[PDB]
């Protein structure tokens, strides 16, 4: 028959959930973003689309912090992204409260999993518009994962999502092969700025400004901070010189 | 407590209710009709803890008026009191209780005979041939069980309901101010123009 | 097509089809022009009446002494959002003592509209705002949309004829960003801003209101013979 | 009930009594206080026995919850989860938890946690009826990263003293020694540590 | 008609969201295998690791719900972890209501109450998802229960999940009619699963590496899922046949 | 969350409720299951037809027991049938048991069955009960009884009958066989017959399900020492005796 | 202001040779005042019969949430209800309100009609059941019907004896309580056969 | 009151007296204490008799229910944890203090549980009133490995101790005997030791002794 | 989400009627015919089964007639469940309304109480109505003997003879050209049996497609439902069998 792609949680005759691809596709149509992990760390990169000079630089923030070790950075429907964020740092300070130790990276991944599954389970609700790349810092050391809005989520090396998806996944093959031994925080936000700036170029109409942050065990003591004076002015540098 | 007297007669059923409301060391009105016409052929003479009373009584007459209009039909004398008794029984265990005591007399239309009920705040229904609330029994049953008779006419009821609250004028620490008396026979409810 | 019955449903090239019908209905409302420079922060908009026995519908809403907002479109939908707004500035004020920062403002607004945005039965605002603020970080604009999109501007405009308004601030940004200390001449500049969106209209005292804020300068709304200086 | 959890270098050891008095009738003389929450996670039980014995139960099935979904449990996040449970129902809970653990990364620790549901990390807490009787002995007698057999003897001479002052302690001593080697139980009779 | 997208009888007595989540369970393309031994559970899974970018440490679907209780899924890992977190907490709530740990038919009977409760109320879809729980129960003995997107639930000398299932199954069924047995008559688990995994390549045909297999080992009183080097191991063990 | 709060099973312009002809349909696609009744107990057998060799059969019960003396065979979906079983199990006690100190009566537990079939045929976001009962039962006033509940809610007492595939020419055997004055062992034979009718594959007690509502059991009780307390009725055969009746013929 | 000894009154039943035998008081009064000289407390479902003793008010709830049940039951199972199955189902009743319990002593007796056997028990407020074969007694002069019953019965006593014994217990129990009396009625149940007997006895 | 609980070789063993009493006086001489958690699990109970019926009922059909879903023999320690909980959850409001034994594929179990919603576990327990008098008797003859007959001597002697030398306890003695290998065995008056001395007269009454006023036929057919 | 799969149970049609309660009528009409009699001195009820075996055990089976009260029965036509659940419902507001007034319930006031609760399951709720008519015959001491009749869409009716089920519109028309006010019960029983008789869809009228019912009177009414003997009794009495 038809109509299987006009209610969530209904199962094709193939046996998927037309919602869910549709709400990747949303996601597809956001801006890029990225997560490098490094030896004692995470990086998060993210390309904010400049539609006007109106638009205050440095300001609008899209990378949100959870508890104080967790980034994220989403890409698609910003405010679904935010929802999330939301909901997660509820499900982090539940943690936290209970257990008085800091929510693990791998736990605040499947409870975010857990509740976008939910979100694919009834015909009530609409399914996420926006992939997630997380992580941090915790006591196993760091870990970097993405969540999709199937509900699918996993851990990765690097991880990136969004219109320029796939020349950074490409760059982040070549870092991997090239790196081994694994990059360090300073290389990796240096390397999330360059890929960030190779995959404007798809989009090349309007200017980027560039956002980062790190959760690195040596360079931040375990905590998320943004990536902001004169190192992000010199990731900046890095990529202008790598692109040419 | 108020007075509150009933008798069944051979052709019907009397009752007294103290004229008198007393609230602190005034009484503020000593012209009190302690009794509901619940049916045209049912009434109800209640006492106790203040508002609870006329509230109670009020209640009982509306469901009582909704019946009869909605099945156009006067319920037995019977069907009232086990009515009012499952509300007074109901009550016991709530969280503010209803503290009314009630007589009920009737005419069984259907049996033509006179029926008294005689309930308290617990929901204990009695079917007696006199009945009576509070402190009054205590002397009132000595008269009525030495003078009543089942053949007794509506006017022997009267006298010996009259000899019953001189007893009670002579022999109770309070001024109850009178008693209203109530007649209800086939003809339905009639109020004695006057007692003393 | 068949998928825009609910904001629940997502078509196929990943649209939610009822966001932008709300959207569309701000487009086709009145124009509303906001811009701030370092010490103020001007909303400038044109009400609009039904007929000439008719009056002007209200589109700025006083949030806080430090704080409001302009609206375009579904006027009871503006109303409901500002009343959320007035209610998390006073929740901030009681508990905390504190005037409650522009930006968490955005955020409650994007996050009060997403609420909207992916629930059945529900749906989303109508309205688009523009909400001017001065907080410990200074004089601040921000746009909404009811998608719950809140973007922090140097200076913008929502509403019919907005895009020459929105122009017109991208060319005199240097310009105005450099006002400080002046509000008459910030006022002006915006005045000019919404008369780059007129079409077959003028400017008069009853279709203007002007709302003002900044450092040393409460929130407060211009109408009628208040705005005469400024036309 | 006389119960305390020492740190030594090598782990931590949990030791108790075995008598629980329902007033002055020795209800059971073998009674197990050591109660375990997680394989090297246990807890020593003063008070209510039902209240202890319903905390012990919620703190193992969260525990294993904990560890079914996120990996082994720190000994802090058992002193967290009793702590929660104590201070929000203090209200209506009479119970006093010592809580000994060891993980390779911390070694041994042990948090005790009184009425009220207050946690105090220590490197060695007493509890119960006859603690109060052995707070000056130990503050005397203890050090730190003693040995296995040092902290054996410090516990059974504590708790000997406790029980043979404290007529609520009693029976014989039980011991817990968690270790990176695992656990061990230890029991010392009435007849070993009485000529101590 | 409507008989498609919701749980309601068909005209001919089908429910068809249950079918489609039956597709839906062999979205993964991945294999699973499970076999009892003398006094062990033994279930394989393929290891597939596309993406380069993958922790590989992170990719799988065999977990542990209680110390007791594996449990290996054929289908969309947010199904998955949803059926894997719901059996961890029955199993939980099992222990501490009824003093015992919960057996694996038990869990596998709940489960199979759940997806039942899926398919007969309208507001919840099935879970596109086969779960087969391993354990050694006490009173059983080695215990293989799978459960089906349909409600359906039942123990197993050895079964086997996925895209090429039947072709595993065949071989299964061959070497028990050859054993004339209902286990694997090995007294160590290392030989189980060894077994498992020269099993698995018969049927399928293909050679596996260190990186290719998950194992997870269900003994008296613990459930455990190998390391690539234990899996290592068994496949040098294997290959040194001769 | 459950927003179908509407009826899911409603009336079709011919009379006909769907859910409900259709979930008969889906029993009618089923597994023969059969019951006869007699003059000293009642028997129930079925086909235990599995999915897999690999599977092991006696791990899946299609005769389950609902009180020590009424048990119940069904036709059609067998996760219904376990939740329907669960429900019945447990209605027993609560809405009999723990009030009345006794097992419910065969009559009334296939009542409350009946009525959470129909409520599920009535209540909002629900479909039908894809499964049809045979519940054999025993209680001291009523005696032996033998009930079908259909997915509608409906319920018939029976002498002999049959639901599933073969049901009609199952039904139509037991017509010509039956008779009012059958002992127990005459009965199996003839569900042992008809099942034999009914199947094609293997027929061993391995591969058929058949218990019966017969004398008591006190070796089946656990305790001894209640004179009073007499052992359950219901007894599902072992294979070697349905092997050793199988023999017999 | 006992909740128990407010009304006042006593049941007691007995068991003989294919017979029972249960008796009560007919006094309803307000602690000192005596209201009620017809006040019965044995009513009957089918051939069960049961006593109650206590807070008048539950008497007559019990009495009527009793007939309700057993007339559901008698529509359901298309039976009569047996002494056991009330007996059972008056316990559930009664721990049904365990911390709001009704005032009673409830007393059950009759005789199982499939099996013949002759089948007494008691109750507490909430619920204990008492199965004794000899003698069941309830109400404000238990201890005085205790004390009568186990100096008069013997087993297996015809119809016409058991019920001189149990008047005689009845009466010279409730002369020696001041809250029971003014008249008193006695059921003697057979299996097929139930008779109601009034005694004469003091009015004071 | 006088409940005991002692564990044997090759399994365990209950005992009870049969006296229950409405204060001073006793209710009912021959009251079976005993009751049956499952087919092999029994517990003897004390305090408030309602309550210990009804808990053990409520339990036995909940153990009931569990075992038909789990298709499992019932466990001592499933009953124990539900008792445990159940009476925590009300408080010491229930008042039911319990001696519970039992045979399960585990093995043989036997604890005690109180009111307020504690348990322990013991070879040889005692409740009740008398409790006193059989523990002594206990402390006084157990051994480790006691026998079958040796475990049903000690448990019925402290029921005796508790029958003579406490006031709450008297009449017969109640015993349930459940081992591993086989069925429980429920002794019902396994001693009788306080037969009722034959009375000096008989008091039955010449026909007609009691004055009757009317009579009347009931009804009881339809 | 879910209003996609609505059936809207409670809406009027374009005409003003109420498709599920007509709907539900349409399913009757293919049940088994129920036939209530009401003469001077009693009440008869007779209905037919539908489903008929000669394996079905009619000693223990009732499908059509139920008993409400000791004074008041049903006759059913239609699905059996949702008659039952309705009669658990009936039995349970007469018995509460016999607890409140110690007097047992009117007739009209149970025919009422379960005409409001089909009619309340056709204004809200969105589920589906019952799919049963019911007869009521009873007894009380206000109006003597009645016959009451309610169909799914709530409404209730009183009737001296009244049919429900299949064909009853030639049931009427039969009744109406045989009943006479004056007849008694036994003339009742012939005509129901005669009606039915020759408005059967099968071949002929036999006792174990019957159940019969007779409301009969001292002060006591006497509720006597037909046992499968009596009903061939009174099959070959009536002249409708031959034995
Ligand atoms: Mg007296
Ligand atoms: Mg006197
Ligand atoms: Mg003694």
């Amino acid at each position: 028959g038809t109509g299987y792609d006009l209610s969530n949680s209904v199962f094709s005759p193939d046996g998927r959930n037309f919602q869910v691809e549709y709400a990747v596709k949303a996601v597809e149509n956001g801006t890029t973003s990225i997560g490098i992990k490094c030896n004692d760390g995470v990086v998060f990169a993210v390309e904010k689309l400049i539609t006007s000079k109106l638009l205050v630089p440095q300001k609008n923030v899209k990378i949100q912090v959870v508890d104080r070790h967790i980034g994220c950075v989403y890409s698609g429907l910003i405010p679904d992204g935010r929802h999330l964020v939301n909901r997660g740092r509820e499900e982090a300070a539940s943690f936290k409260k209970l257990y008085k130790t800091p929510i693990p990276i791998p736990a605040f991944a499947d409870r975010l999993g857990q509740y976008v599954q939910a979100h694919t389970l009834y015909n009530s609700v609409r399914p996420f518009g926006v992939s997630t790349i997380f992580g941090g810092v915790d006591k196993n050391g760091a870990h970097l994962y993405m969540l999709e809005p199937s509900g699918s989520y996993w851990g990765y090396k690097g991880a990136a999502t969004g219109k320029g998806r796939q020349s950074a996944k490409a760059e982040l093959e070549k870092l991997v092969d090239h790196h081994p031994e694994g990059l360090s925080a300073r290389e990796a936000v240096k390397q999330a700025a360059k890929i960030i700036y190779l995959a404007h170029e798809d989009n090349k109409e309007k200017d980027f400004e560039l956002e980062i942050s790190w959760c690195s065990l040596s360079e931040t003591n375990g905590l998320h901070k943004f990536v902001k004076g004169d190192l992000l002015q010199e990731a900046i540098d890095f990529a202008q010189k790598e692109i040419n | 407590m108020d007075i509150i007297l009933g008798i069944r007669v051979q052709d019907s059923v009397i009752l007294a209710s103290s004229k008198a409301v007393t609230r602190g060391i005034s009484v503020l009105k000593d012209s009190d009709d302690k009794t509901r016409q619940l049916s045209p052929h049912t009434l109800m003479s209640f006492a106790g803890e203040a508002g609870d009373t006329v509230q109670f009584a009020e209640y009982i007459q509306a469901n009582i008026q909704l019946y009869s209009i909605r099945e156009d039909y006067e319920l037995s004398p019977q069907a009232v009191s086990s009515f009012v008794r499952q509300e007074l029984a109901k009550s016991i265990r709530s969280r503010r209780p209803y503290q009314v005591n009630v007589l009920i007399g009737g005419y069984d239309k259907k049996k033509n005979k006179p029926e008294l009920y005689q309930i308290d705040y617990l929901g204990t229904k009695v079917e007696l041939p006199y009945g009576a609330h509070g402190y009054s029994g205590f002397y009132t049953f000595s008269l009525l069980d030495h003078h009543y008779r089942p053949d007794m006419t509506t006017e022997e009821g009267l006298d010996l309901l009259k000899l019953c609250v001189q007893e009670l004028e002579k022999r109770m620490p309070m001024d109850f101010k009178g008693v209203i008396v109530k007649i209800v026979d086939k003809d339905g409810i009639r109020q004695v123009d006057d007692f003393q | 097509n068949n998928y825009d019955g609910d904001t629940v449903t997502f078509s196929p090239t990943g649209r939610l089809f009822q966001v932008e019908y709300a959207l569309e209905a701000i487009k086709q409302g009145s124009v509303t022009v906001g811009l701030r420079s370092n010490t103020h922060a001007v909303l400038v908009a044109l009400k609009r009446n039904a007929d000439e026995l008719s009056s002007y519908q209200k589109k700025i809403i006083k949030c806080d002494e430090h704080m409001g907002l302009s609206l375009a479109g579904l006027a009871p939908d503006a109303r409901v959002l500002s009343n959320y707004l007035r209610q998390q500035c006073n929740y901030s004020s009681l508990v905390f003592n504190r005037k409650l920062a522009v930006e968490r403002a955005g955020h409650l607004l994007c996050d009060k509209a997403q609420k909207n945005t992916q629930s059945y039965g529900g749906r989303p605002y109508g309205v688009g705002l523009l909400i001017i603020g001065y907080d410990k970080s200074g004089a601040h604009l921000l746009e909404f949309q009811p998608s719950g999109n809140v973007t922090e501007l140097y200076g913008t405009a929502i509403g019919a004829r907005s895009q020459g308004a929105k122009t017109y601030l991208e060319r005199t940004l240097d310009t105005f960003i450099k006002i400080d200390g002046n509000p008459d001449e910030l006022i002006k500049a915006g005045v000019e801003a919404i008369s780059q969106s007129l079409r077959d209209e003028s400017l008069t005292v009853d279709n203007l209101s002007i709302a003002i804020v900044g450092k040393d300068t409460p929130f407060t709304i211009y109408d009628g013979e208040a705005v005469a200086k400024y036309i | 009930t006389s119960i305390m959890a020492v740190t030594f270098k090598d782990g931590v050891i949990l030791g108790a009594d075995s008598r629980t008095t329902t007033g002055a009738y020795i209800a059971n003389r073998v009674t197990d206080k050591l109660t375990r929450v997680h394989d090297k996670i246990w807890c020593c039980r003063s008070g209510s026995a039902a209240d202890t014995q319903a905390i012990a139960d919620i703190v193992q099935y969260h525990l294993e919850l904990y560890t079914s979904q996120y990996g082994t449990p720190s000994t802090e996040t058992a002193a967290s989860v009793f702590k929660e449970l104590c201070y929000e129902n203090k209200d209506n809970l009479t119970a006093g938890i010592i809580v000994a653990g060891y993980d390779d990364k911390n070694k041994g620790e042990v948090y005790t946690i009184p009425l009220g549901g207050s946690v105090h990390k220590l490197p060695y807490a007493i509890a119960g009826s006859g603690s109060t009787f052995i707070y000056g002995y130990c503050d005397k007698n203890f050090r730190e990263n003693m040995s296995k057999e040092e902290t054996v003897d410090f516990i059974k001479h504590s708790l000997s003293q406790a029980i043979k002052w404290d007529g609520s302690s009693g029976g014989v001593i039980r011991m817990v020694v968690l270790t990176a080697a695992g656990v061990e139980r230890l029991i010392f009779y009435p007849d070993e540590y009485e000529q101590l | 008609g409507y008989d498609r997208h919701i749980t309601i009888f068909s005209p001919e007595g089908r429910l068809y969201q249950v079918e489609y989540a039956f597709k839906a369970t062999n979205q993964t393309n991945i294999n699973s295998l499970a076999v009892r031994g003398k006094d062990c559970t033994v279930v394989i899974s393929q290891k597939k690791v596309p993406d380069k970018l993958l922790d590989p440490t992170t990719v799988s679907y065999i977990f542990c719900i209680s110390r007791t209780i594996g449990m290996v899924v054929n289908g969309p890992i947010p199904d998955a972890r949803n059926a894997a977190l719901r059996a961890k907490a029955e199993a939980a709530e099992f222990r501490y209501k009824y003093g015992y740990d919960m057996p694996c038919d038990v869990l596998a009977k709940r489960m199979a109450n759940l997806s039942q409760i899926y398919t007969q109320r309208a507001y919840m879809r099935p879970l596109g998802v086969i779960l087969t729980f391993v354990s050694v129960d006490e009173e059983l003995g080695p215990s293989i229960y799978k459960t089906d997107p349909a409600g359906y639930y039942v123990g197993y000398k050895a079964t086997a999940t996925g895209p090429k299932q039947q072709e595993i199954t065949t071989n299964l069924e061959n070497h028990f009619k050859k054993s004339k047995i209902d286990h694997i008559n090995e007294e160590s688990w290392e030989k189980v699963v060894e077994f498992a995994i020269t099993h698995m390549i018969d049927a399928l045909g293909t050679e596996f590496s260190k990186n290719d297999l998950e194992v997870g080992v269900a003994t008296k009183d613990k459930f455990f899922t190998l390391s690539a080097e234990n899996i290592e191991e068994r496949l040098v063990a294997i290959a040194e046949q001769d | 969350t459950d927003r179908y709060s509407f009826s899911l099973t409603t009336f079709s312009p011919s009379g006909k409720l769907g859910q409900i002809d259709y979930a008969l349909t889906a029993v009618k696609q089923g597994v023969t299951s059969l019951g006869i009744k007699a003059t000293n107990g009642v028997v129930i057998a079925t086909e235990k037809k599995s999915s897999s060799p690999l599977a092991m059969s006696e791990t899946l019960s299609k005769v389950s027991l609902l009180t020590p003396d009424i048990g119940a065979v069904y036709s059609g979906m067998g996760p219904d049938y376990r939740v329907l079983v669960d429900k019945s199990r447990k209605v027993a006690h609560t809405s009999y048991k723990r009030i009345y100190g006794e097992y419910p009566p065969t009559k009334l537990l296939v009542s409350e069955v009946a009525k959470i079939m129909q409520e599920a045929t009535q209540s909002g976001g629900v479909r039908p009960f894809g499964v049809s009962l045979l519940i054999a039962g025993h209680d001291e006033f009523n005696g032996f009884s033998l009930y079908q509940v259909d997915p509608s809610g409906s319920y018939f007492p029976w002498k002999a009958t049959a639901i599933g595939k073969g049901s009609v020419a199952a039904k139509t055997f037991l017509e010509k066989r039956w008779n009012d004055e059958l002992e127990l062992e005459d009965a199996i034979h003839i569900a042992l017959l008809t099942l034999k009718e009914s199947v094609e594959g293997e027929f061993n007690g391995d591969t058929i399900e058949l218990a019966i509502i017969g004398d008591e059991n006190p070796d089946l009780l656990g305790y001894t020492g209640i004179p009073t307390d007499k052992g359950p009725r219901f007894r599902k055969l072992t294979s070697q005796e349905i092997n050793d009746r199988l023999e017999a013929l | 202001s006992d909740p128990s000894s407010i009304n006042g009154g006593i049941v007691v039943a007995m068991t003989g040779k294919d017979c029972v035998a249960i008796a009560c008081d007919l006094r309803l009064g307000s602690q000192s005042l005596g209201v009620s000289n017809k006040f019965e407390k044995i009513f009957h479902y089918g051939h069960v019969f049961l006593g109650i003793t206590g807070l008048a008010t539950d008497v007559t709830t019990l009495n009527e949430m009793f007939r309700y049940k057993t007339n559901l039951y008698k529509l359901k199972e298309e039976r009569a209800i047996e002494p056991e199955t009330f007996t059972q189902l008056v316990s559930s009743s009664l721990y049904e309100r365990r911390f709001g319990p009704y005032f009673v002593g409830p007393v059950v007796a009759g005789i199982n009609s499939k099996s013949g056997k002759p089948f007494i028990a008691g109750f507490d407020l909430i619920g204990c059941i008492d199965e004794a074969k000899d003698f069941i007694v309830s109400g404000t002069a238990s201890d005085q019907l205790f004390g009568m019953c186990e100096s008069l019965y013997e087993p297996n006593l015809e119809p016409e004896d058991l019920f001189e014994t149990i008047s005689q217990a009845l009466l010279n129990a409730a002369d020696r309580d001041a809250l029971s009396g003014w008249g008193a009625v006695v059921y003697i149940i057979k299996k097929d056969e139930v008779v109601k007997r009034y005694l004469k006895m003091r009015q004071d | 009151t006088t409940i005991v609980g002692v564990k044997f070789n090759n399994g365990v063993v209950i005992a009870a007296d049969t006296r229950s009493t409405q204060g001073p006086i006793v209710a009912d001489k021959n009251c079976a204490k005993l009751h049956r958690i499952s087919p092999k699990i029994w517990c003897a109970g004390a305090g408030t008799a309602a309550d210990t019926e009804a808990v053990t009922q409520l339990i036995g059909s909940n153990i009931e229910l569990h075992s038909l879903y789990t298709s499992r023999e019932p466990r001592v320690v499933s009953a124990l944890q539900m008792l445990k909980q159940h009476l925590f959850k009300y408080q010491g409001h229930i008042g039911a203090y319990l001696i519970v034994a039992g045979v399960d594929p585990t093995g043989s179990h036997l604890f005690s549980i109180h009111a307020h919603g504690s348990t322990d576990v013991g070879y040889y327990l005692s409740l009740g009133s008398g409790s006193l008098a059989a523990m002594a008797v206990l402390e006084s003859h157990w051994k480790q490995d006691l026998t079958k007959e040796e475990a049903i001597k000690l448990a019925s002697d402290a029921i005796q101790a508790g029958i003579w030398n406490d006031l709450g306890s008297g009449s017969n003695v109640d015993v349930c005997v459940m081992e591993i290998g086989k069925d429980a065995e429920y002794l019902r008056n396994y001693l009788t030791p306080n037969v009722r001395e034959e009375k000096q007269k008989s008091y039955k009454f010449p026909r007609g002794t009691t004055a009757v006023l009317k009579e009347s036929i009931v009804n009881i057919c339809d | 989400g879910s209003r996609r799969y609505d059936s809207r149970t409670t809406i009027f049609s374009p005409e003003g009627r109420l498709y599920q309660v007509e709907y539900a009528l349409e399913s009757i009409s293919h049940a088994g015919t129920a036939i209530g009699i009401m003469a001077s001195d009693g009440i008869v009820l007779a209905a037919e089964r539908k489903v008929t075996s000669t394996l079905l055990e009619q000693d223990t089976s009732t499908e059509k007639l139920y008993k409400l009260n000791d004074k008041i029965a049903v006759a059913v036509a239609g699905l059996t469940a949702d008659a039952e659940i309705l009669i658990n419902t009936a039995r349970i507001h007469a018995q509460n309304y016999l607890k409140t007034y110690n007097e047992d319930i009117p007739v009209e006031i149970l025919v009422r109480r379960l005409s409001d609760i089909k009619q309340g399951y056709t204004q809200h709720g969105g589920l589906r109505p019952f799919g049963v008519s019911f007869i009521y015959a009873g007894y009380d001491d206000r109006y003597g003997y009645q016959l009451y009749t309610s169909n799914p869409s709530g409404n209730y009716t009183g009737w001296k003879a009244i049919s429900v089920g299949a064909n009853t519109s030639a049931a009427q028309t039969l009744l109406q050209m045989d009943y006479k006010d004056d007849m008694k019960v036994d003339d009742a029983i012939e005509l129901a049996l005669k009606t039915l008789s020759k408005t059967t869809d099968s071949s002929a009228l036999t006792y174990d497609r019957l159940e019969f019912a007779t409301i009969r009177k001292d002060g006591e009414v006497y509720q006597k439902i037909f046992k499968p003997q009596e009903i061939k009794d009174i099959l070959v009495k009536t002249g409708i069998t031959k034995k």
